């Protein structure tokens, strides 16, 4: 039941601090520039949805497009991979963005 | 401090 | 420098899945300090910054009242706009409002704002003179004539020059050790081979506050306006921000490129070189 000009979310997956195996950090998924505001965001650990993820209060930019930060505490390791999964009416399928410690 | 008055479209 | 206070409210209908949801957040500069969520349990304006927790029980009662009333008002405004546009009740629609003020270093009023968007595009906005309205389409012109007849602009002008300014200055004082700081960007460059012929140079800015920043690439002193990849400035989650800019360079030419960083926490803009 989308209304108004649709804008696909811009998705970034990253850590609060430069990653260091064994050191506690924060894993972030920032989604921005989207409309309408109905959206689903999850953080994944080895392809599995992380349970206690929190998010910022819905807000928006000057151009009226929305942004949200999803985040959870975590401890990077060598073997573990992380990702962000986003579903939005503009996406034909859920979009999965892998965490790359260099982005 | 929030606005004290909202009004209708 | 100058400072701003802003409140952003979003009302979203969800036909067949409940009543519309209303979310409001308040910011001083790039620091959130309150929120209200019509779906949440407390049904209260809630603190989100250390320096607003000192406000007493009457602040929270009054603020909770004003925001719950706006919540009811904008819920009804979605119904009105549906009627103005003769849109179907099957559709999901959105009403966004933004209001607040800017003040200078001495705390004098610099600008006020009071504006609405419907389904993501301009609906009606208070002009800078705080006396007249800009209406985006024929539905908003109905609202504009209504608000002209009820002198709404006089009330918003009074809020913007009075209460909005007083609150911002007060918040700036109580959170001075947090709001009047700047954190300069920590900067570095990374290098990522693409093939045997090309590598990505990425220029990083981390841990800065406020969020405003400019990163640009140059090749032999000339701007790389369009071969540069730039990401949206993003929160670290700790109250600082991050951004990077990337340029694709032919292997062996890395040293022709410079990255340039402008941030208000810097005394002079930076130049970085691989």
């Amino acid at each position: 039941g989308s209304s108004g000009i649709q804008r696909t979310p811009k998705i970034q997956v990253y850590s609060r601090h430069p990653a260091e195996n064994g050191k506690s950090n924060f894993l972030n998924c920032y989604v921005s520039g989207f409309h309408p505001s109905d959206i689903e965001v999850d953080l994944l650990k080895n392809g599995e949805r992380i349970e206690k993820v929190e998010h910022s209060d819905l807000s928006f930019s000057k151009d009226w497009s929305f942004y949200l930060l999803y985040y959870t505490e975590f401890t990077p390791t060598e073997k573990d991979e992380y990702a962000c999964r986003v579903n939005h009416v503009t996406l034909s399928q859920p979009k999965i963005v892998k965490w790359d410690r260099d982005m | 401090q929030y606005i004290k008055w909202p009004w209708y479209i | 420098g100058s400072h701003s206070m802003r409140y952003f409210s979003t009302s979203v209908s969800r036909p067949g899945r409940g009543e519309p949801r209303f979310i409001a957040v308040g910011y001083v500069d790039d620091t959130q300090f309150v929120r209200f969520d019509s779906d949440a349990a407390s049904q209260r304006m809630e603190p989100r910054a250390p320096w607003i927790e000192q406000e007493g029980p009457e602040y929270w009662d009054e603020e909770t009242g004003k925001v719950k009333a706006h919540s009811q008002t904008d819920r009804e405004n979605l119904r009105i706009a549906l009627r103005y546009y003769n849109q179907s009740e099957a559709g999901s629609h959105t009403l966004q409002m933004m209001f607040g003020c800017d003040v200078g270093s001495d705390g004098r009023f610099l600008r006020g704002y009071h504006q609405y968007a419907y389904d993501g595009k301009d609906y009606i906005a208070l002009k800078e003179d705080l006396r007249s309205w800009t209406a985006a389409d024929m539905a908003a012109q109905i609202t504009k004539r209504k608000w002209e007849a009820a002198h709404v602009a006089e009330q918003q002008r009074a809020y913007l020059e009075g209460t909005c300014v007083d609150g911002l200055r007060r918040y700036l004082e109580n959170g001075k050790e947090t709001l009047q700081r700047t954190d300069p960007p920590k900067t570095h460059m990374t290098h990522h081979p693409i093939s045997d012929h090309e590598a990505t140079l990425r220029c990083w800015a981390l841990g800065f506050y406020p969020a405003e920043i400019t990163l640009t690439w140059q090749r032999d002193g000339e701007d790389q306006t369009q071969d540069t990849e730039l990401v949206e400035t993003r929160p670290a989650g700790d109250g600082t921000f991050q951004k990077w800019a990337a340029v694709v360079v032919p292997s062996g030419e890395e040293q022709r490129y410079t990255c340039h960083v402008q941030h208000e926490g810097l005394p002079k803009p930076l130049t970085l070189r691989w």
